[PDB]
């Protein structure tokens, strides 16, 4: 083996050759001088992070002000119009003009329904929504299963057609409003503007199963958060059919509760038990939900009821106070058959306060006594139902939240307060929405006090819905480095916002599909969940996320400087970053808002370039017609403003944006002056960084081609023929190479894409990039990162000339931080580069591991795309490994085993680099191979979910909660 | 009823009315399986 002196040397001049060859070729220290040379056709301005958090606040709390006020009239009209209904019972006279969606558009339908008659509208197309719309009506929509026409369903229509003047005046007022919908206790669903429905009932193959009472806003909109326990009768007599109709209706059950109910599943047959590995009340999201309806799809029907004993397990559960829970509505919900024991000491015992309401439910078809249930349910304020079918689980699982609103009709005004959902995706497929939800009661005969039968239920809920993108208007993130981002979370630590949230649904487990019981025409459902993704799920999780996450959930505001962990774009390398969040509470509601900047991120640049020809040459420079002089140059799709829109093609939008600058004059009237600006100023720095210096050297041996990415959208590639090989996203704030480097203090070197389509390996060369640091004032900013693609076989000239091609003595490598083959020494492994190097040489990457000279940690992934299993693509978890450098030595030596087998190694980092070079006695030296390290998405199910609620997250539920009024009449079951 | 009642407790949805449950219901059973009409219904329920 060669002394550790020779190695050195030859490391330390391989350094300084790559060192050189990236420098003198990028030009960092000529965009330097040019960015410091001008220093007076921009101006350098502070990023106040307090301020700025409290701006975003203040927008986003005075836009769901809109949204509330737009809450509180439709509420008000609703009504007052349904106050003054006669409930009439002879409609085929006098004709409901209504236009029902998911109904054909043909002109030839001719439907004649009696008692009705349809509406033709003209559906323009608008933006805002993704789709066609009517604004001169409103659209109904009612479910399938719902008979149209019938004396309820009619009733409803004309009494609800008189919100069509409110839709319109909530839309005249604010333009920028979306889908404003009534949800009806009756099943109907009256919304505006009118649309088709996304899934009509049978014009097609396909049939759609939407209920609005079913829906997350509709449901918290109905009644407080509950401390819910579904008992379930596992006794012989419950075998059969009735067994497979209690499995699917507690399925059901449990797919009407949200994350602020919390729930549990007991078992009784003349014993009583916990049916999952739970013990207690759990948060009922999405994971513990899914447990246990796995654990509720497992039980068999064997023994002897006994009432007593669970009944008796169920209060014992309710009476906990150890754990986490709602504290608002404690309910039994107990599924069984018949009986002929009541249990009358047992609820005494327990249950003298009717401090807990009990549902009952009679499950298929069966001769067995059904007075005693009913007993149950009526007498202890709950409610009696019966599920003789599949068909009937669904409406008569949904119905116990008419009984739980009871309280909060008689609380009067003070129920009227404007709920925010989670995050969702749209029914009408818009995206990510939450909806701001609003009771509606009724109101005849308030000013007598007459009736008040039928007064103790709501008519329904009012809700208006809210995107996403609408949020992310008011937080505006290119003042500031690709590195610092907003993102706002609940009390709950689901986030609002997030660069990590994404449309796809929360995966859960693993996903299994069985095909050979999939008949091709059963149009299966698809999903109803909504898109809850915590805080800590989101990033890397440290100790100091965890408290600035639990002192910003209970409304507090701060600012926290420290060290962590950042992830890249892609989940391939984890870099050590200094960051600062600053957090904030919205004053209107429990969200709380956050900033996150880097150090480096505190100032930003406002381009003041004012006369005419400075700005005009500036915008020739980018034009396709004489790229050939600057290079190929790539704009980012922003929206500077409404006239041009992105167009995902760079070239026919770049077109688009010099034929408007060209057309109009750069004052822009009605234009983001900043971001025009700004681009002018990059693209003319660019021009000149490209013309001064790269121009001058035509063409130089290593490289292959030399790119610059600056903040502000200009993306310029020396070679044109290059240009074609650039894979890169045109948008600076999504390159992975550019946030890490500017994250590091060095020369960033990006593993090129492994056996994927495209030329990435030898066409394109090896990613090297650089970060450009300025001083203007003493004040630190990074504009842009210069790079170069480095030629593979001039590198590998460089290698050769004991490491020699193809040598059967020695092993000489090269890798990144994150253990990515860049360069290996027998053109075998050189034809596989950018493959991780635990899967090529497993052994020697496990000790390099041990000896702590790669650092990893793992994350989970909880949306992505996965093939099923066997027991096209679906949403579960997968699991993300990520290798960095952990300790700060240059040089390791060694020497790896395997069983009467030894290999000698010696690893050395390379200076301001991220590079580490390996040289290693041969793998065929010794045949020792024991399992490859493999560093990819692998598709899992952790973590355990019965074993965070022993110790959960830190978590605040609603502070107001309505039960228990003593005017409940609660004679009904 | 001794051999068949409380026994029908298949997880399906179809329904069989001639089945031993109680005894008004063994009795028609077995007057239906006299007549000879559908018994062999019945034997197959049996089986099953
Ligand atoms: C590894 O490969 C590199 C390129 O693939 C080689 O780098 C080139 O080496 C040349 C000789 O050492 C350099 O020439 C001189 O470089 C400096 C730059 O200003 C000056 O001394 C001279 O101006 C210049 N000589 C000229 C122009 O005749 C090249 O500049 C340099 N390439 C770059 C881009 O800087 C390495 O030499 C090679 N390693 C070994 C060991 O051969
Ligand atoms: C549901 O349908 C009924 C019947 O179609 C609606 O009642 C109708 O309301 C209109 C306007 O409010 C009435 O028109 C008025 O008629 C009077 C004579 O009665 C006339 O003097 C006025 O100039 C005006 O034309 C109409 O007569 C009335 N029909 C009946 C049978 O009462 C009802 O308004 C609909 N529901 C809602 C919420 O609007
Ligand atoms: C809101 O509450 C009121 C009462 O507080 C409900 O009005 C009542 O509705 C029922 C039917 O739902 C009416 O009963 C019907 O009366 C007709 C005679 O007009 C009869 O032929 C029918 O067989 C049936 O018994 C009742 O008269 C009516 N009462 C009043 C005062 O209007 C109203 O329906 C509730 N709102 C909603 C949306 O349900
Ligand atoms: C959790 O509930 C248990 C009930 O099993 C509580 O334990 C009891 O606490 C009382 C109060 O000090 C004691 O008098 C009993 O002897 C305890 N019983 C047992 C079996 O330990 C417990 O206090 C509750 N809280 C926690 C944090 O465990
Ligand atoms: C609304 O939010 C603002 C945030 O700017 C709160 O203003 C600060 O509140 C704290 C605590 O009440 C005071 O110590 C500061 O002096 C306030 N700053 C300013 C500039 O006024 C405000 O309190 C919030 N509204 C309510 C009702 O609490
Ligand atoms: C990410 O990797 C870092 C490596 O720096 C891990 O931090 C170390 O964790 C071990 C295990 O508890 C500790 O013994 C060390 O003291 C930690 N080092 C430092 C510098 O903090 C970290 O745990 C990993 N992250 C996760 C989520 O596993
Ligand atoms: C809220 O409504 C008022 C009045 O219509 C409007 O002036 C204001 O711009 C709205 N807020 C937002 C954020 O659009
Ligand atoms: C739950 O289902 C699994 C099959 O995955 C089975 O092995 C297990 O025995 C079941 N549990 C009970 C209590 O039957
Ligand atoms: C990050 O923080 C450390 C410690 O305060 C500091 O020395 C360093 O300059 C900061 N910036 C980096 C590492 O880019
Ligand atoms: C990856 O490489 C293996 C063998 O090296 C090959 O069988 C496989 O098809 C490659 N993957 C793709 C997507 O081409
Ligand atoms: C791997 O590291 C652990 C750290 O405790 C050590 O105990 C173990 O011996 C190491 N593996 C080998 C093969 O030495
Ligand atoms: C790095 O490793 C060396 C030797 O293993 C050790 O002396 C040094 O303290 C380590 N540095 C750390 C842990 O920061
Ligand atoms: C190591 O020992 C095993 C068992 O004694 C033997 O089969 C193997 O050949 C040995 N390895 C070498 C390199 O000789
Ligand atoms: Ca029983
Ligand atoms: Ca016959």
């Amino acid at each position: 083996f060669p002394s550790a002196v020779t190695i050195k040397s030859w490391v330390d001049k391989m350094q300084e050759d790559l060192v050189t060859l990236a420098k003198t070729a990028s030009g960092v220290h000529q965009l330097v001088d040019i960015y410091e040379k001008y220093q007076d056709l921009y101006t350098v301005e502070p990023n106040n992070a307090r301020q700025l958090v409290e701006i975003a606040a203040r927008d986003i709390e005075k836009l769901l002000s809109n949204r509330s006020k737009a809450l509180v009239r439709l509420a008000l009209e609703a009504e007052k119009v349904q106050a003054a209904h006669q409930w009439r019972e002879d409609f085929a006279s006098n004709e409901v003009v209504y236009y029902n969606a998911k109904d054909d558009l043909d002109p030839e339908k001719n439907d004649s329904e009696p008692g009705s008659q349809r509406i033709k509208p003209v559906f323009i197309d608008d933006a805002n929504f993704r789709r066609q719309v009517s604004y001169q009506h409103a659209a109904v929509h009612i479910p399938t299963d719902i008979y149209e026409g019938s004396t309820i369903v009619l009733n409803e229509l004309n009494w609800t057609s008189a919100l069509d003047d409110v839709f319109k005046k909530n839309r005249e007022e604010d333009p920028s409003l979306l889908w404003q919908v009534f949800g009806s206790a009756t099943g109907l669903a009256r919304y505006y503007p009118a649309s088709p429905w996304v899934d009509n009932s049978r014009t097609p193959n396909k049939i759609d199963l939407y209920d609005v009472r079913r829906r997350p806003w509709y449901i918290q909109g109905a009644a407080s958060p509950k401390d819910m326990l579904i008992l379930v009768d596992v006794s012989g007599s419950v075998s059969g059919l009735t067994l497979k109709l209690i499995r699917t209706s507690v399925s059901e059950m449990l797919e009407t509760l949200s994350d602020d109910d919390f729930v549990n599943v007991a078992s009784f047959n003349s014993n009583a038990q916990d049916v999952s590995c739970f013990q207690h009340l759990v948060q009922a999201n999405v994971r513990n939900k899914k447990v246990l309806k796995d654990a509720v799809n497992n039980i068999t029907a064997k023994g002897i009821t006994d009432y007593k004993k669970g009944f008796s397990f169920a209060f014992e559960q309710l009476l906990n106070y150890n754990v986490s829970r709602a504290n608002c509505n404690k309910i039994i919900m107990l599924f069984t058959d018949g009986g002929e024991e009541r249990a009358q000491e047992i609820f005494a015992k327990y249950n003298k306060d009717k401090k807990v309401r009990v549902f009952t439910f009679s499950v298929g078809q069966h001769n067995y006594d059904r007075g005693p249930i009913q007993w149950m349910a009526c007498e202890n304020k709950g409610y009696y139902y019966e599920i003789p079918s599949i068909g009937a689980i669904r409406i008569n699982t949904q119905e116990y939240l008419d009984v739980l609103g009871r309280p909060m009709v008689l609380a009067g005004d003070k129920a009227k307060q404007v709920q925010w959902t989670n995050v969702y995706l749209d029914a009408l497929e818009l995206g990510l929405v939450i909806t701001g939800t609003l009771p509606v009661f009724n109101i005849t005969g308030q000013f007598e006090n007459k009736t008040n039968l039928k007064n103790q239920l709501i008519l329904g809920v009012m809700g208006v819905d809210v995107s996403l993108e609408d949020i992310k208007r008011l937080t505006p993130r290119f003042t500031l480095c690709p590195n610092g981002y907003y993102f706002a979370i609940d009390p709950n630590g689901y986030v609002l916002l997030h660069p990590n949230l994404q449309p796809k649904p929360i995966g859960v487990g693993i996903p299994t599909i069985n095909l050979r019981k999939r008949r091709p025409n059963v149009q299966n459902p698809k999903s109803q969940e909504p898109v809850t993704l915590d805080f800590l799920d989101a990033e890397l999780e440290n100790d100091i996320k965890v408290e600035i996450r639990n002192k910003m959930i209970d409304g507090e505001s701060g600012e926290k400087t420290f060290r962590t962990l950042v992830k890249s774009q892609d989940e391939r390398y984890i870099d050590k970053g200094n960051r600062t969040y600053t957090w904030t509470p919205v004053n209107g509601t429990d969200y709380s808002l956050a900033l996150v900047l880097p150090t480096y991120s505190f100032y930003y640049i406002k381009a003041k370039i004012e006369e005419t020809i400075t700005q005009a040459r500036y915008s020739e420079t980018l034009k396709p017609d004489n790229f050939e002089e600057s290079g190929y140059t790539f704009l980012a799709p922003r929206d500077y403003c409404s006239d041009l829109k992105p167009s995902d093609n760079n070239t026919e939008f770049l077109l688009n944006f010099n034929e408007f600058i060209d057309r109009k004059t750069p004052n822009n009237p009605s234009c983001n002056t900043d971001l025009i600006n700004r681009v002018l100023l990059d693209a003319g720095f660019t021009n000149e960084l490209v013309q001064n210096y790269w121009s001058k050297q035509k063409n130089i041996k290593g490289v292959k081609a030399r790119f610059v990415v600056t903040d502000g959208g200009i993306t310029r590639v020396y070679p044109k023929e290059a240009g074609e090989n650039w894979q890169e996203n045109p948008e600076t704030y999504e390159d992975s190479f550019y946030k890490r480097s500017l994250d590091n203090d060095n020369y960033v070197f990006t593993a090129p894409y492994f056996n994927k389509s495209g030329p990435g390996a030898y066409e394109s060369g090896i990613m090297v990039s650089k970060a450009v640091e300025i001083y203007i004032q003493g004040k630190l900013l990074k504009p842009a990162v210069v790079g170069i693609k480095i030629d593979v076989n001039s590198w590998i000239e460089n290698f050769t000339k004991d490491c020699k091609r193809n040598s059967d003595v020695m092993d000489c490598v090269i890798l990144d931080d994150g253990g990515f083959l860049l360069m290996a020494n027998h053109d075998d492994y050189t034809n596989q580069i950018g493959r991780f190097f635990g899967e090529i040489d497993p052994s020697l990457m496990r000790h390099l591991v041990n000896i702590s000279v790669y650092a990893f940690n793992k994350s989970y992934d909880y949306q992505s795309v996965c093939e099923p299993g066997a027991a096209s693509k679906q949403s579960c978890i997968t699991e993300q490994t990520q290798y960095f450098f952990d300790n700060d030595s240059k040089s390791f030596s060694g020497v790896l085993d395997c069983g009467n087998c030894s290999r000698i190694f010696h690893v050395e980092k390379l200076m301001n680099t991220n590079l580490i070079f390996i040289m290693v006695e041969s793998k065929g030296t010794c045949p020792c191979d024991t399992r490859l390290l493999i560093q990819a998405e692998q598709t899992s199910d952790g973590p355990d979910p019965c074993d965070m609620v022993k110790q959960p997250r830190y978590r605040k539920g609603p502070d107001v909660c309505f039960d228990n009024n003593v005017l409940e009449d609660y004679t009904d079951c | 009823m001794q051999l068949f009642g409380g026994r029908y407790d298949f997880e399906d949805t179809e329904v069989r009315r001639s089945n031993f449950d109680n005894f008004p219901q063994a009795l028609i059973s077995v007057f239906q399986v006299l007549t000879g009409e559908d018994w062999n219904s019945v034997m197959y329920n049996g089986i099953m």
